[PDB]
C-alpha cells in the first residue's frame, strides 16, 4: 500500500512515549504496533467503568495539546453528565503556522491515536467517533483509513469490541483548505456537510455539539496520551516531568535553528534548552532575536529561559517554537503573520473581518514605504481592534502577537516610520 | 452534464460511508478535484441531487474551501507554502526555481494545462521549509536542480 | 569535529567523483541534496533490481581496488545463488602510494553512501558494511555521523521510501593488517577473526560473510553507480574511451609539483598525468621510474602508455609514485621489500619466508654487507615468493623489485661491486 | 579479578550490541581499551573474551595480529610515523630526527613521563602529503622541526 510523498521531519525523544516508534521516519503498522505492546491498554480499558478511566484521565493532569490546554478528564466529566448519545472527535485539523507535531503521530504511528480514541470513546460512551484531518494531509489521511481497517480486521474496531459489548465506528473526514476548521464548532460545522463557521460558545460542544448532542473535541497529541496513563496508571505518568506539569509533550522548533524537527520533552525544559541543548543552537550561531509561538506570541531574547508548561509565566500555546535570528526583519516577519489571519478568517463578525483585511493591508504598505501618515494610524488602530464582538479564538488574537513585536521590537518599527 | 460512472461510483461509496449523506460533501468535491483537474460548475447541480442538498448550500462549500478551484484546470498543481517559516527559509528562492523552470507565477497555469502554482497559507511541513505540492506529494525544496528532477516526475 | 586530516590536493576534469570532494572539507547531507544527491537512489527504487544490475553492467564499471573485474557481472553471479545475501564496501585503502578512496569518504560521504544503498538493493542484500581502516580514524567519524544523517532523511531502515526495501549499513575498523584489503581476508576480519585469506574459489559471491553470498566493492567502484543511475548507463558510456568508460581517480605523489589526486578520463597517458595536470617534476628533473603503488615499476621509455585497463595500460588502482634522476632504484626497492615483509600474513610458507628473506638479504645488499650467497639467494627468493600462495600478495611480492632488476641493471650492477 | 570501569564497560557493551552478532565487535572493543589505557593490558583480554562470548586464546590471537595494538608500552600518544617508500623520498628521516630532538626518543621508545611513544608505521594513505605522522588520531605532514615543536604542543 503506498502513499504520497512526505518530507521526513526530523524527530528526537528523551521519554520514549509518543515518538518511540514516530521517532523513525516511516508507517508502523498493526503488528509492529502489536510488538510493542498496543492495544493492551485498550484491552485493560474495557475492563474497567468508563467512570473509572474518566478518573484515572482526570488524575493523571493532562491538559488539551490544542492550544488552550483544558483539563481532559474535567472535559469528559461534563460530556457524560449530559444524556447521550454523545460523539468523541479528533481534531487533526494542524494548520497552525509553525506547527507540525500531530502529523508525525498520525503518519507513522497512527494506532496509538486510534488506541487513545477507542479508549477515549468508551470512556465517554460514545459509539460513533470522527478524525477530522486537514485536506492539505492527504497521506495521513489514506495512512489512517489503512489502519481503521487494519484495527476492524484485529477486532478492535466494530460491535461488540473483544466480547465487552462496546460497538465502535471510526470515521476520517477531511478539511478542505481553511484554518478556521480547527476551531472545534467550526469543525463540528463542518462535519454537518456546511461551511466552518465558529458558532457562539457557550454552549461548549460537551453540552450541544454534533447534531446538537453531547460532544468531546480532542486534539490528537492529547488522544495519544490516553494509552500511556491507562498503561502505567495515573501515579506513574505524573511522575513524568514536573509535578506540576506532567507528562511528555511534543514541541515543533522550526525556523533560524540547526535541527529543525519534533522534540518530544518533558514541560520543565526551558525554551533555551529546545532551542540550545535539544536543537543544536541557531543557524550560524547568529543570536536569537525573537521566538514566534506559532502565530499566538512573540518572545523576545530576554525571555528565553521560560518553562515550556502551561503556567502563566510558561511558553504555554501548542509548544511551537518558530526561531528568528538578529539578521531577520521582525516587521516582515509580522506582515507574514498579518498575512495568516487575512486569509483565514471565516467573516462572520465585523471587526474580525474588516480588521484582519486591514491589518495585513496597511501592514504591506507600510512593509513597501508606501504607507501615509493616516495609514500608519489606521494600522495601529485596527490592530487593537480586531477582537470586539468575537465570537471565537482567531479575532481574540489576530493582532496579539503583532501587538507584542511593537511592544519589543519598538526601534525596527519606527525605522520603517521614518 | 453527468458524472461518468467510475467517478459516480467513488461519490456514491462517499456518501454511503458516513451516517448522513450530506457529511460527505468535502469528500465529493475532493474527488471532482482529483478526476476534473478542477471543480468543473455544472457539477455542482448534480452533486447537490446526490447529497440531498440545495444548488445553492453547495455553491457556498465551493466558496468558502480555498482547496477547490472552479476557474482552472490543470493536471498537476504546485502548492507553495508563502508562510511565515518558508518566507524565511527561502520560499522566494522556490517561486524564482518554479519560474526559471515552467516560465509561470503564482496563479498562473503552463499554456499545456500541466501544471498550475497554487501560493497557499502553513503546510504543517516548517521544519522542512520551503515547503511544497505537486497533487498529493510533499517536498522540501532545496534548490533548482533538484526541483528540476522532481517535477520531470510528472507526465 | 573530527580528528585533522592532512588537505590533500585534489583535481577533476570531469566534475563527478570530485565535484564536492575538490574542496578539502565534509561536505554533509544539505549540500550533498542541493546537488540533486539520493535522488538517482529515488529513481534506483522505481526500477527492479535486475534492471540496475543490467544498467551497471552496461556501463562497462570495472572494479577499482586493483583487478578491474566487471563490477555488473559480480553483482549478476552473487544473485544467481540464494540469500540472504551480502554487500561489502572495501575501504581498507593500505597500498602504499594509495590515497584516493579516504578523499571520497572523508569529503563526499553521501556519494559513496548513496552507492551502497542502489548497490545493495540491486543484489538484495538488507545488511552491508563499510570496513574501514584502522588508520583512518577521521573517516570512521564522519561516515558514522553521514550514516546517522542518511537515517534522519529516510534513505536507510526499513520500508526506505515506501519501496519495501530494508538496509542498515554498519561501519567496521580494522587495526593495522593490509591483508585486511584482500576480499577474503575482510570477510574473516569482519567475522571476528585474524585477517587470513580464505582459498578461491568459491568466491564470496557463491560463499563469503557468514558462508552466504557476498559482493565486496571497492569505495571508487561504489561511488560510480549514482552517476550511472542518475546519467543513464549509455551517457555514463560516452565518458573517456568506449572500452574504459567513466572517471578515475589517480593518485599522484613523490618527486611532482602538484602532488594529489586527479579525476581524469582512462585515455589519459601517463605522461600526461605527471607533466600536464601534476605540474611536471620536483626541479624540473628527469623522470626515471614511476611506481604503480607496490605492484610494478614502469621506466621513463613507458610514460606514454594509457591509464586504463588494457594490458598494455598502467592498470592497477592508477596510483602513481614519481622517481627522479637522483632517487636510489635500489634504496626504493627496498621499502618495497620492507613493506611486503611487514604484511605477508604467514599461512603460505613461500610467501611467510619469502617475503622475510626478500627484505632480510635486500637491506645486506643496500647496506653493502651481502656475500656472494646472499645475491644467489635474494636472486632465487625474489623468484620464489609466489608458488603454492593462496591471495595475490605472495603472487606480486617480487613483481615490482624484480621489474627494476629487469629495467634499472646498472644501478644494481653497482651494489654488487661493494 | 581484573574489571573494566564502567564507563567503558558501557562502550564495549555499545560496540557488542551495533553488529548483528557480538563477536564481530572484537576490534573496536580492542580499540576502545587501547584509546582508554594507552595499551592493551593483558588482564583486559579475559573480561572481553567473556563479554563477546568467545575463547580467551581467540582474543590472544587477535591482539597478536593486528598491528595498532600494543600490550607491552602504556602511552598517551602515539605518533605514528609513516616509514613506506613515498615518506621516505619525501624526508622520513628528518621527521625522526626532528622527534629525537624535541623528545630525546627514536622509533619503538617512550619518553620516560609515558607520554609520547614513536611507532614506526606502513603507508597511511597521506603519501601527497609526505612524510605523514599521526599524534593518536590526528594527521599531519610534516614541514619542519619548528613546525612539529608547535604541533606537539598541543597535545599535553
Ligand atoms: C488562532 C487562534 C487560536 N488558536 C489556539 O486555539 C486556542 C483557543 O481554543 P478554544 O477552543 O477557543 O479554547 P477554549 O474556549 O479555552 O476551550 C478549550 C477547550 O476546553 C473546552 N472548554 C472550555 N471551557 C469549558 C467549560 N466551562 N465547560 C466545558 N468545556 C469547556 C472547549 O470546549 C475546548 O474543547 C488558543 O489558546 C490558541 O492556542
Ligand atoms: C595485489 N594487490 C592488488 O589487488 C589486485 C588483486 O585482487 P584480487 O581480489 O586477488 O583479484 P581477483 O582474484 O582478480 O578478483 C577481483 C574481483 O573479482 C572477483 N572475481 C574474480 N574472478 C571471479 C569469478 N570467476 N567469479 C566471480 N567473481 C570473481 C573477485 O571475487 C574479486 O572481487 C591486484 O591486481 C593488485 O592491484
Ligand atoms: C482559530 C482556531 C484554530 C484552532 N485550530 C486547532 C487545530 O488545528 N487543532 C486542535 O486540536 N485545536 C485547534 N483549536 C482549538 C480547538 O478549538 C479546541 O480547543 C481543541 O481541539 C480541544 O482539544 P484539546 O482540549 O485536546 O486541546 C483551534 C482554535 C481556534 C480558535
Ligand atoms: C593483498 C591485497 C590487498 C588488497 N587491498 C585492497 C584494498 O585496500 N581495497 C580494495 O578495495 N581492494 C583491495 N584488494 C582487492 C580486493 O581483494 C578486491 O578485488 C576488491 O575489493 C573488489 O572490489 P572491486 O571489484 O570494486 O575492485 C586487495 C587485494 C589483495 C590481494
Ligand atoms: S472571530 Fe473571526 S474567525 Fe472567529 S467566528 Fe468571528 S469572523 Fe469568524
Ligand atoms: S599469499 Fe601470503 S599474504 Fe596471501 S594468504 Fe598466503 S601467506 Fe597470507
Ligand atoms: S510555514 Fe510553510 S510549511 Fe509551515
Ligand atoms: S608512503 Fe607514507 S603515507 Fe603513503
Ligand atoms: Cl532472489
Ligand atoms: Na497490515
Ligand atoms: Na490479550
Ligand atoms: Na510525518
Ligand atoms: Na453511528
Ligand atoms: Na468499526
Ligand atoms: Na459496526
Ligand atoms: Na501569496
Ligand atoms: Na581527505
Amino acid at each position: 500500500r503506498s502513499y504520497p510523498a512526505i518530507p521526513r521531519i526530523y524527530a528526537e525523544t528523551t521519554l520514549n512515549m509518543l515518538l518511540k516508534r514516530a521517532k523513525k521516519p516511516r508507517v508502523h503498522s498493526i503488528d509492529e504496533y502489536l510488538k510493542d505492546g498496543g492495544y493492551q491498554a485498550l484491552e485493560k480499558a474495557l475492563n474497567m467503568s468508563p467512570e473509572e478511566i474518566i478518573d484515572w484521565v482526570d488524575k493523571s493532569t493532562l491538559r488539551g495539546r490544542g492550544g488552550a490546554g483544558f483539563p481532559t478528564g474535567k472535559k469528559w466529566k461534563f460530556a457524560v453528565q449530559n444524556p447521550g448519545p454523545r460523539y468523541f472527535i479528533c481534531n487533526a485539523d494542524e494548520s497552525e503556522p509553525g506547527t507540525f507535531k500531530d502529523r508525525i503521530i498520525i503518519e507513522r504511528d497512527p494506532h496509538l491515536l486510534i488506541e487513545g480514541i477507542i479508549i477515549s470513546s468508551y470512556a465517554i460512551g460514545a459509539n460513533e467517533a470522527y478524525i477530522y484531518i486537514r485536506g492539505e494531509y492527504p497521506a495521513g489521511y489514506y495512512i489512517l483509513r489503512d489502519a481503521i481497517e487494519e484495527a476492524k480486521k484485529k477486532g478492535f474496531l466494530g460491535k461488540n469490541i473483544l466480547g465487552s459489548g462496546f460497538d465502535l465506528e471510526i470515521y476520517v473526514a477531511r478539511g478542505a483548505g481553511a484554518y478556521i476548521c480547527g476551531e472545534e464548532t467550526a469543525l463540528i460545522e463542518s462535519l454537518e456537510g456546511k461551511r466552518g463557521h465558529p458558532r457562539l460558545k457557550p454552549p461548549y460542544p460537551v453540552q450541544k455539539g454534533l447534531w446538537g448532542k453531547p460532544t468531546v473535541v480532542n486534539n490528537v497529541e492529547t488522544i495519544a496520551n490516553v494509552p500511556f496513563i491507562i498503561s502505567m496508571g495515573w501515579e506513574e505518568y505524573r511522575y513524568i516531568g514536573p509535578s506540576d506539569y506532567a507528562g511528555p509533550k511534543l514541541f515543533p522548533v522550526s525556523g533560524k535553528v540547526k535541527k529543525p524537527g519534533v522534540y518530544e520533552l518533558p514541560m520543565n525544559t526551558t525554551l533555551r534548552e529546545v532551542i540550545f541543548k535539544y536543537a543544536g543552537g541557531t543557524l550560524g550561531n547568529k543570536k536569537v532575536k525573537a521566538v514566534f509561538s506559532g502565530a499566538l506570541d512573540c518572545f523576545s531574547s530576554e525571555e528565553l529561559d521560560i518553562p515550556m508548561d502551561y503556567s502563566p509565566l510558561g511558553f504555554g500555546g501548542t509548544g511551537t517554537v518558530i526561531v528568528l535570528t538578529e539578521e531577520d526583519d521582525i516587521v516582515e516577519a509580522a506582515l507574514k503573520i498579518a498575512e495568516f489571519y487575512e486569509h483565514e478568517t471565516c467573516g462572520q463578525c465585523t471587526p474580525c473581518r474588516v480588521g484582519c483585511y486591514e491589518q495585513a493591508n496597511l501592514l504591506e504598505k507600510i512593509y513597501k514605504g508606501e504607507a501615509t501618515e493616516q495609514d500608519w494610524e489606521g494600522f495601529d488602530f485596527v490592530n487593537r481592534n480586531i477582537q470586539p464582538t468575537s465570537i471565537c479564538g482567531l479575532g481574540a488574537v489576530a493582532g496579539r502577537l503583532i501587538r507584542q513585536t511593537l511592544e519589543k521590537f519598538p526601534e525596527e518599527w519606527e525605522k520603517y516610520r521614518k | 452534464f453527468e458524472f461518468p460512472e467510475e467517478l459516480k461510483t467513488k461519490l456514491q461509496e462517499h456518501i454511503n460511508y458516513f451516517p448522513k449523506k450530506r457529511q460527505a460533501i468535502l469528500l465529493c468535491l475532493h474527488e471532482i478535484q482529483n478526476y476534473y483537474g478542477y471543480i468543473p460548475p455544472e457539477s455542482l447541480k448534480p452533486l447537490a441531487d446526490m447529497l440531498e442538498l440545495p444548488l445553492n448550500h453547495v455553491e457556498g462549500v465551493v466558496a468558502f474551501y480555498d482547496m477547490f478551484d472552479r476557474e482552472d484546470k490543470a493536471k498537476y498543481r504546485i502548492r507553495v507554502c508563502v508562510s511565515i517559516v518558508c518566507h524565511l527559509m527561502g520560499t522566494n528562492k522556490l517561486l524564482k526555481a518554479l519560474e526559471n523552470i515552467l516560465g509561470i507565477k503564482p496563479g498562473e497555469v503552463t499554456p499545456d494545462g500541466k501544471f498550475k502554482i497554487v501560493p497557499v497559507q502553513c503546510l504543517g511541513a516548517c521544519s522542512e521549509a520551503p515547503v511544497f505540492m505537486v497533487n498529493d506529494d510533499e517536498y522540501k525544496f532545496e534548490s533548482e536542480v533538484q526541483l528540476n528532477e522532481i517535477l520531470s516526475r510528472y507526465t
